[PDB]
């Protein structure tokens, strides 16, 4: 939504710390889908759990590739955030 | 073409040290730090100083850069490699100081990018640091500092 | 500088264990010469001369000629430099990662410098072998996203102004359509007076598979792999025809022969995977290095290499 | 000029570079010797 | 350009004979006279494979050589030279045999050339010796003997 | 061993070196060797399959 500061780009369960890049430098790389439902060049904005939906959209995120299944529920996606719309 | 491929007929003046740098040929910023990000690209056409947006294909061959702005802006060109047909694009997020491509205009104008990737005056980009500077009879540029996206 | 710098000792020392690249046995030692390039090109003149019209007969007077004309082409030979970064482990942070059996942080996914070394160098080499057979560069088995390359840089399958045969859907498993296509493209074949050389052909599995089967009613002791060696040394005046399986092929045929004078392979000096002296350090243990990597070189001549591609559509 | 000379003592990172490129042509030679057909 | 200036990217097999002239690169006349008269002018424009007119300026410079016709032709450009920018010039008392630019046709007809230097079918001027060759989507050439103007 | 390929030649096939050769063909199609395929290979077999072979 409104409240995005970052996104996780790694995780440490021993210490339980998430290494997380700022919204304010952009990023490229493979992130959560909430559904398989995303394709090329396509926006996509955070929903309230963190997962990357089709689109208001305060953030300018690209999709490059299409949704990819690896488990019940995992949709990873690779995408491009690259700052905030206006 | 950043530098001019027509041969120059005359040796230079290397005597004067004032008003050297308003040139074509200039890449890069006038103010650069060593912690600016910097990416490359191919180039499609020639967005050479001009504002760059991210074009995809049909998924056979991957995104390039083309000459753009509006919401489509995602950087800017400051340089380009002629016999690689690569661009270097410093992203949005980054911010950037020096010499871009002006619409054929006063310092602290507001400038937006429009579809071609040419600053003009009006959400806004940047902010004008001089006049326009007429290089040859449509090419125009101004000293601009861009600060990303802000209504 | 070994006892200064203790990357460049740690490659000196895991060179060795990287295995060579496959490439090497699609080509015949005289077949490949290095240059000393990184980026940039390599271009060469070939002259050539034609007829304009038919000749005069010489009788009595006459002042007007026939002519001879001649031409000129510029073949040019474009290299580039790609590189790769990698992130590894300390090496003053080693000694706390050295587990009895493992070193590196399994839950982390981090490695030494000489293994994380040589599994980058052993992908990259993966895919120069790729593009140096296919003449793309993707790491999608889709085959999308392609990286955007220059000109005049090809491979032995997108090489253009080649014998080129596409084998119908319908006809996909029928081998006899196949070697109908084949034998096509062998007679479209021209080559010249460099026709005493050696042949090589390279197949897909399936295609390897379906070689093997009888020749057709079945014969006895006649295979299609035979029949199609038998063809191959009709044309190459009885010469060594080699086959080859290559994983990286799927549905395609490649045939060629092996004379430096037809297909000549100038890669630069550079083109295998070679460190970066530049190492990101940080407070952290974490590093990253860079691998170089030059791409580009092949130079072959025109109508002299076949190429089937069998439609599974 | 080659990594597997043990004489070979790199002055720099260009002849590291060096030796690291003849080492492979080397390489390449002896798999051309090596091979059979 | 006579030349193609894109540098080729594979070798050429030299192994046939047979229409290896149908070039644009082709200079000259197919069947040529030792006692052929040859003159060189000032290149305005690109005429070469085309006909050739006498334009003369303000006066401040010498006259010469433009793709044209009709009334005002003078001869036909079989060769140039870029690099000095001179046009090789067979003069139309002379007659010339050889490939030349048509618009964009049977052997034995009768053709004239038009305002832009270019053949075509009906005075007449040379008569075709073959059929029409397509070299590019408007580029087009035809083997034709010139032999003067007559009506 | 498990997640191996496995093939059965039927009952009535237990004689037909062609049936047993068409099954011993669809299992070398559906093994996967990877990029280590250029390597020997060994087979072993029963007495009574080595005199029908």
């Amino acid at each position: 939504g409104e409240d995005l500061y970052g996104i996780c780009i790694d995780i440490d369960e021993f210490s339980k710390t998430a290494t997380i890049v700022p919204i304010t430098n952009n990023f490229e790389g493979y992130l959560v889908a909430k559904d398989s439902t995303v394709k090329v060049k396509d926006k996509l904005i955070f929903n309230k759990d963190g997962a990357l939906e089709k689109v208001k959209a305060t953030i300018n995120a690209t999709a490059l590739t299409d949704a990819k299944q690896i488990s019940n529920e995992v949709y990873l996606v690779k995408v491009a955030v690259f700052g905030n719309k206006a | 073409m950043k530098n001019p491929q027509q041969d120059s007929g005359l040796l230079s003046n290397s005597i004067d040290f004032r008003d050297q740098n308003l040139i074509f040929s200039n890449s890069g910023g006038v103010c650069t730090s060593s912690k600016d990000k910097i990416e490359n690209y191919p180039a499609k056409g020639y967005p050479y100083k001009r504002g760059v947006k991210l074009s995809f294909g049909d998924g056979t061959t991957e995104l390039e850069v083309e000459a753009g702005g509006g919401d489509d802006l995602y950087g800017v060109c400051s340089d380009i490699d002629e016999f690689s047909g690569m661009a270097t694009v410093i992203p949005i997020t980054n911010n950037f100081t020096g010499y871009l491509t002006l619409k054929k205009v006063n310092p602290g104008d507001k400038l937006n990018f429009n579809q071609h990737g040419e600053l003009e005056k009006v959400s806004v980009n940047a902010i004008a640091l001089s006049k326009a500077h007429k290089l040859t009879e449509d090419l125009f540029i101004v000293l601009a500092s861009v600060f990303g996206n802000r209504a | 500088l070994f006892d200064e710098n203790y990357y460049a000792k740690a490659v000196a020392n895991i060179i060795g264990e990287v295995k060579d690249p496959i490439m090497y046995k699609w080509f015949s030692p005289d077949q490949i010469e290095d240059v000393d390039l990184q980026m940039g090109y390599q271009k060469t003149v070939k002259w050539d001369a034609f007829l304009n019209a038919n000749p005069t007969t010489i009788a009595n007077e006459v002042n007007t000629i026939s002519t001879i004309g001649f031409s000129s082409e510029v073949v040019r030979l474009n290299y580039l430099k790609l590189q790769y970064k990698f992130r590894h482990l300390k090496q003053t942070s080693e000694k706390f990662y050295t587990s009895d059996s493992y070193i590196g942080d399994i839950n982390n996914n981090l490695l030494p410098f000489a293994q994380a070394y040589k599994l980058a160098s052993s992908e990259i080499i993966k895919l120069i072998n790729h593009f140096v057979l296919t003449g793309t560069v993707s790491i999608q088995k889709d085959g999308k996203n392609q990286k955007r390359l220059l000109p005049n840089m090809y491979g032995l399958l997108n090489m253009p102004e080649q014998i080129k045969e596409e084998v119908a859907s319908g006809d996909k498993d029928k081998m006899d359509k196949i070697f109908e296509k084949i034998e096509a493209g062998l007679s479209k074949l021209e080559l010249g007076d460099e026709f005493s050389t050696p042949m090589m052909v390279i197949v897909d599995p399936a295609t390897s598979l379906k070689l093997v089967k009888p020749y057709a009613a079945a014969s006895s002791c006649e295979k299609w792999e035979d029949v199609l060696i038998q063809t191959i040394k009709a044309i190459n005046n009885r010469e060594d025809v080699y086959i080859e399986t290559s994983n990286l092929l799927k549905h395609k045929i490649l045939i060629y022969p092996l004379n430096s004078e037809l297909i000549k392979f100038k890669p630069s000096k550079y083109m295998l995977p070679t460190p970066n002296e530049q190492v990101d350090k940080d407070s952290t243990d974490v590093a990253h290095s860079y691998i170089d990597f030059v791409l580009g070189g092949l130079l072959a001549t025109r109508k002299t290499i076949l190429q089937v591609n069998i439609k599974q559509s | 000029a080659s990594l597997l000379d043990s004489n070979f003592v790199p002055i720099n990172f260009t002849e590291f570079v060096q030796a690291i490129s003849n080492t492979y042509k080397q390489r390449r030679i002896q798999f051309y010797e090596n091979l059979k057909r």
